DNA sequence: TTAAGCAATTCGTAATCATGGTCATAG
DNA sequence: CTATGACCATGATTACGAATTGC
């Protein structure tokens, strides 16, 4: 271990404080921060641990510092005999040790991670808490750092080198542990973990290694000592499975006179809450006879079961939900007033982790293997769910019709589970908005309360594929004219394709539904193509990335990045993928077409060995069928045919151990036949040679330009105008996009030397 | 303006039955020496070289030197419209991206085929030539099946050529075994060996060199160490086609 | 050998000469005499008794994708 | 240490054809009488009795007696780089746990080898009882294999009825049912029935058809039938041996 | 000792089933 | 030297698991 570099700050302050750099040779001076030297690795770990223990600070962060940081430094203290170092809590005579443990969920999925033991103080690795509460492509700091901001053997001979070689080595490392705590004030992170720890009532350990079940437990018991109850150990393995939620056959195409969305908010809750449903009110099948009273002591559930009415009892669950939903509504009331984008969404994230909470209260019924199950309840739930959307839609096509007075009968199209997709009829968004406000407030006096029913949005052209797949555009008053595009479902918000496919999904609806021009989008989706075909696209466009999984349901079934992952490479058998993560890979073109898995490869192995890529997979297998998605329900099956011979036009355009003994046949620049000799033009296509010279040099011109525009923004992002870049940032475009141009440029430079030279050189 | 007619049409055939599993696209040179084609197959494992001489067509005819990139599997398909004793008549326009197939059936039938050409930018390969150590003339249909044999045993085949004989032989999950030809007219096997070589072979490939066995009664192999080996089959009086494979290292 | 490879590592990062990961090592030590900014003649008495070897006439980094 | 050579080598291409399809691995009894194997299928449905004497062999030797554990699907690929003409010599050594296929082309310019890794296999021996058959029916390999080629397009079992003029094979399913019959004649086209008692039994179409992969064995084959035991099925391999399928019946 | 629920759509691999090109031998 | 179906080889259909998103 040869640098250690740590930042220190008291919260509410909005700089640093202290910052301190540990190097192991003599280094150079740098202005701001303090820097110590030392000639032997003992006395390094030591100057730590005394710092450490006289700072004595309450948390402590980084960027996996669990799984990397703490075990390295504790076994290297280990293996060179320093006998004082593992002391680092706050207790005086006790020593620290490396535990591991693993957590698993259909939520989060599952993870094997290492602990080290800490007494006072706090820990929070900032990747544990964007891998559980955030769904990214890559999860690397370069990645998470350019999404929310804006962004080994080299080292070591910077290191066996000079003193400003170490300079810019302890500069660089400085940097990177600045970075996580930008991270967590910017976030909102632990403003959030206190609030998260003042409502549910559990400690502050126990946001970062367990799950929902702990602090609906504590809830439910601090609920309980109000009224004397003791809860009992029910525990079964296995009941059944119960009937979800009911969705609406749609009405698929292309709609383009409005539709109103109305739905219901917090639907499960509210059903909860207004019908008196919890554990301590469940009426038995027997103990309701041989007593008759039924009217207004209890009610009677879709699926069977009776539950006694409010002048009774009141439950336990709607009082909890009542508290988790004032939270929530003050949150919301506290984000209606933030004009800062980013800091808008971070509001939204608090309020949207107070609505998982109390929808997880009622998962928590239905969970046969955790601690308290009833699904009597749950089932409950979702059959007063059914009724009442069947009741929505009923009535909203009932009501407004031809012979009631208005204009137009409507006609529902769509609902799922919570919504309704009611399509009015008028091609007004005034007149849309209007009756469909008196709709959601005219159908929401027909319940107990909180049960309402409201307005949303009217969507205006409206692009309906499948269950759980559409798109539309967005209005949420009319002289604010538009917001946003919507893309539920579709090819542009998964995470398990190519950026070049879901980047030609949302150009395509852009040109589709807000400039209304489909010869414009033909020509887009022929132009993509197209230099597909003629090998012009990045390969950063070509990356595919699957998560790694429990390893026996992988072994059940032969897959693509399970096997990139096992197969080790020669250079590290000892940086793979593990469990939990996620592979990247592109697949090159061979002839074993039984297996997709046996053709892929690392990219920054296809980068420095230049294996060709597979443009016919790319062309009929990732691209084709989500275009025949979305570009047929406009039109017919000539549609198919249109884009189909969109291709035709353009597909007739392809661009190209034995490779070593080349002959390097020349060719003629005009009509392509090869001859003997060095001259460019053929002794047919003579006459014309100064136009075939005009001809791509316009080209050399080209890639004149795009040579220097990449060549010097590395220079912007480095720092420095005066020394070398090093920065193989595999999530950067701009590295092996700043690769290909200059061979390109060596090529085309090439082939215009076939011409003679302008003039002398040597005069 | 190139034509060119073959009476032997089912040569063509043949042909396109063997260069369509290797290769998807390739570009045919047209000029007054006759047809060639020269391509590196999709793995890029290999290369294939195809010439047909004018001489050996009944009636060849080149104004324009002109090459198309052909789909040779549109090609194939095409092809196969034609009765094996069809004549078949290659036309094509300098000026026109297509070119034409036209059978005349023996006895009042005519089909002609106008197939789409394409832009290619192939990437071109030089053969350096070279000298073997050893070349191993046999039946094709013995090559073809010692090929088919040793598939079922590994993939991969070491071709080991002695004095006396030459032999091939692989080894896999199964066992292994070997397949041993010695010297002894289209049934007898030479073989001219200045230095013994050993050489890895991926069965795979040589299998799809075979699909050219209905070209010639034999097939010559030529080896060396260190080098693509050599596997090329005899178009009596048209050409020949060759199959250059780099060897496994 | 092995202490004639640590004398052309410690010429190639020292930052008085110039910042050379894109040409070779000879092309750098004439660039910094024509200067004369202090050239050692030891840099140069190891690029003479040996051809043209790729460990003694290339900079460090001359492999490695930047 | 084991060396048979065998110029029929088609003989041995043909056994595999006709083993490996109802059994995957096997057991092969070597010893101075000639090779054998004995071996249930892998549904546990029936036998398989194969019979190879030394006799038939052009050249038999062995030294100590072998057991060798064998993947017929293994064996079988392997046999099929065997030319229908090529002279095939089984040679072992009764210390390598490999078997040796040597195969010589008639020309003798070519000649193949392969060395066939066995297998140590606990093999569940059975043990047939000897007993008498109320019905014996022999009739052209080629006529069995077919009559149950068509019966299986009806229906998946086969009822074979043995009486005192024939033999009557009949099946039944959802496009209804139908019967084939078969009558005493009066070399290999002849049908010849052995009637002492009148027997049925029902059997599964889908076993007879693995049993009819040894036709190509032999011109003509005999089935031997009797009340509640098991159907057998045999092709003789001219002075070679035999190869037998006794298949459970259906209760 | 530890873990909130269900509905639905998409894609890849192996296995099942249809169909033609050679071929091998009886007429 | 020539019909016939048995044999090998290649392509179309179905089934099921894995991954990921919407409520
Ligand atoms: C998202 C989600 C919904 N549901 C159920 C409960 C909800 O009552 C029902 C509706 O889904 P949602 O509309 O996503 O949530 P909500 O209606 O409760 O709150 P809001 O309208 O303010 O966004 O779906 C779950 O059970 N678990 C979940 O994670
Ligand atoms: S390649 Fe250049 S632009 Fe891209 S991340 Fe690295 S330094 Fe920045
Ligand atoms: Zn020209």
């Amino acid at each position: 271990v040869i640098q250690i570099c740590s930042l220190g700050l008291r919260w509410g302050e909005p700089e640093p404080f202290l910052r301190l750099a540990l190097t192991l040779r003599p280094c150079a001076p740098i202005l701001g921060a303090k820097v110590q030297s030392y000639e032997k690795e003992e006395d390094l770990l030591q100057a730590w641990s005394t710092f450490i223990r006289i700072m004595d600070p309450d948390v402590i962060t980084g960027y996996n510092i669990q799984n990397f940081d703490l075990p390295y430094l504790i076994s290297r203290a280990q293996t060179l005999k320093v006998q004082t170092f593992p002391f680092l809590g706050r207790v005086a005579g006790l020593c620290s040790n490396i535990r591991d443990s693993s957590f698993q969920s259909k939520q989060t999925g599952r993870r094997d991670t290492k602990v080290v033991s800490m007494v006072g103080r706090v820990q929070m690795d900032m990747l544990q808490v964007l891998l559980r509460e955030y769904k990214l492509r890559s999860y690397t700091l370069n990645a998470v750092s350019f999404h929310f901001l804006g962004e080994h053997s080299i080292i070591t001979d910077l290191q066996n080198g000079n003193d400003q070689t170490r300079r810019r080595l302890a500069v660089y490392c400085l940097k990177d542990a600045y970075l996580p705590l930008r991270l967590l004030e910017r976030l909102m992170v632990l403003v959030n973990a206190v609030e998260m720890a003042r409502v549910t009532g559990v400690p502050l350990s126990y946001l970062l290694s367990r799950g929902q079940q702990v602090k609906v437990v504590s809830q439910l018991l601090r609920q309980a000592m109000h009224e004397g109850l003791l809860m009992p150990v029910v525990k079964s393995e296995g009941g059944e499975d119960y009937t979800g939620a009911t969705v609406i056959e749609p009405l698929k195409g292309y709609y383009d006179v409005p539709i109103a969305t109305l739905d219901f908010s917090s639907l499960y809750p509210s059903i909860m809450m207004a019908h008196n449903l919890c554990y301590t009110t469940l009426l038995r099948p027997g103990t309701a006879q041989k007593l008759g009273l039924t009217e207004d002591q209890f009610i009677r559930t879709p699926t069977g079961d009776e539950f006694v009415k409010t002048s009774v009892r009141k439950g336990l669950l709607p009082q909890i939900l009542e508290n988790l939903l004032s939270a929530r509504k003050r949150a919301k009331a506290e984000l209606a007033k933030e004009t800062d984008p980013l800091r808008r969404q971070v509001l939204d994230g608090r309020q949207l982790a107070l609505k998982v909470s109390a929808n997880s209260v009622y998962g928590f019924t239905g969970a046969q293997v955790g601690k308290l199950p009833c699904l009597e309840i749950s089932q409950s739930v979702t059959g007063f769910g059914r009724q009442m959307i069947e009741k929505t839609k009923q009535l909203v096509e009932s009501k407004y019709t031809v012979e009631n007075g208005y204009s137009t009968s409507a006609k529902v199209v769509y609902g799922d589970t919570d919504s309704v997709m009611c399509r009015f009829g008028v091609s007004s968004v005034a007149e849309a908005m209007a009756l469909g406000r008196e709709a959601a407030d005219w159908v929401s006096g027909h319940f107990p309360s909180p049960i309402r029913l409201e307005f949303e949005k009217v969507y205006f052209p409206y692009l309906l594929i499948s269950k759980k797949r559409y798109a539309g555009l967005l209005f949420s008053s009319r002289p604010d004219a538009h917001d946003r595009m919507d893309c539920k479902g579709l090819e542009a918000v998964r995470r398990d394709n190519c950026p070049l496919v879901a980047n030609l999904v949302t150009a395509s609806l852009r040109r589709l539904l807000i400039d209304r021009d489909p010869e414009g989008a033909v020509a887009h989706a022929q132009d993509v193509i197209s230099d597909l075909l003629c090998n012009r696209i990045d390969i950063s466009q070509l990356v595919i990335t699957k998560e790694l999984t429990r390893a026996a349901s992988d072994y059940a079934g032969k897959q693509a990045h399970v096997e990139l992952a096992e197969r080790m490479r020669k250079r590290d058998p000892g940086s793979a993928p593990s469990l939990g993560d996620r592979v990247p890979y592109v697949i090159i073109s061979a002839a074993k077409g039984v297996a997709a898995y046996m053709k892929s490869e690392d990219p920054l192995f296809v980068l420095e060995h230049s294996l060709p890529i597979d443009t016919q997979y790319y062309l009929e297998q990732q691209l084709a069928k989500p275009l025949l998605r979305i570009f047929e329900p406009i039109l017919g099956e000539g549609r198919a045919e249109a884009v189909l011979l969109r291709g035709d036009h353009t597909r007739c355009k392809t661009v190209l151990g034995l490779l070593a003994f080349a002959k390097r046949r020349n060719c003629c620049i005009g009509c392509r036949t090869v001859l003997s000799h060095q001259g460019a033009v053929c002794e047919f296509c003579q006459p014309r040679e100064s136009e075939l010279y005009q001809k791509e040099v316009s080209h050399l011109n080209a890639l004149e330009e795009r040579f220097s525009r990449l060549w010097t923004q590395c220079q912007r992002c480095q720092g420095s105008l005066h020394e070398d870049v090093i920065c193989t940032s595999r999530d950067c475009p701009i590295f092996y996009m700043r690769k290909k141009v200059r061979k390109d440029l060596e090529d085309q430079e090439q082939l215009l030397r076939r011409f003679g030279p302008p003039g002398p050189e040597a005069w | 303006m190139f034509e060119a007619r073959l009476v032997q049409g089912s040569i063509l055939k043949k042909v396109l039955e063997a260069l369509k599993d290797l290769i998807n696209e390739a570009c045919w040179d047209i000029s007054s020496s006759g047809v060639n084609l020269q391509s590196m197959d999709s793995s890029h494992v290999s290369l294939v070289q195809l010439t047909l001489r004018s001489e050996g067509f009944d009636t060849y005819r080149c104004d324009r030197n002109l090459a198309m990139g052909v789909n040779l599997t549109s090609m194939s398909k095409i092809l196969k419209c034609a009765g094996n004793e069809d004549i078949i008549t290659l036309r094509a326009e300098d000026n026109a991206d297509t070119l034409a197939l036209v059978f005349e059936a023996p006895n009042e039938k005519v089909s002609d085929y106008e197939m789409k050409l394409m832009d290619l930018d192939v990437e071109q390969l030089g053969i350096p030539e070279q000298e073997y150590s050893c070349v191993v003339k046999m039946p094709s249909g013995e090559f073809a099946r010692i090929c088919r044999d040793l598939s079922h045993i590994g993939d991969a085949v070491v071709i080991s050529c002695a004095k006396d004989g030459v032999k091939f032989s692989a080894s896999g999950e199964l066992g292994n075994g070997n397949i041993k030809l010695s010297q002894t007219e289209e049934e007898a096997v030479t073989i001219e060996m200045n230095e013994p070589v050993q050489l890895t072979f991926a069965l795979r490939y040589l299998n799809f060199f075979t699909k050219a066995t209905p070209l010639s009664s034999t097939v010559t192999l030529s080896m060396s160490a260190d080098v693509p080996l050599v596997v090329e089959y005899k178009i009596a009086d048209m050409g020949h086609l060759k199959y250059y494979l780099a060897p496994k290292i | 050998e092995e202490a004639e490879l640590e004398l052309l590592r410690q010429f190639d990062l020292a930052w008085q000469y110039g910042p050379c990961t894109g040409i070779t090592r000879l092309q750098r030590w004439c660039r910094a005499k024509q200067m004369g900014l202090e050239p050692p003649p030891e840099v140069w008495q190891v690029l003479k008794t040996h051809p043209g070897d790729p460990r003694f006439q290339c900079s460090l980094w001359h492999l490695y994708p930047l």
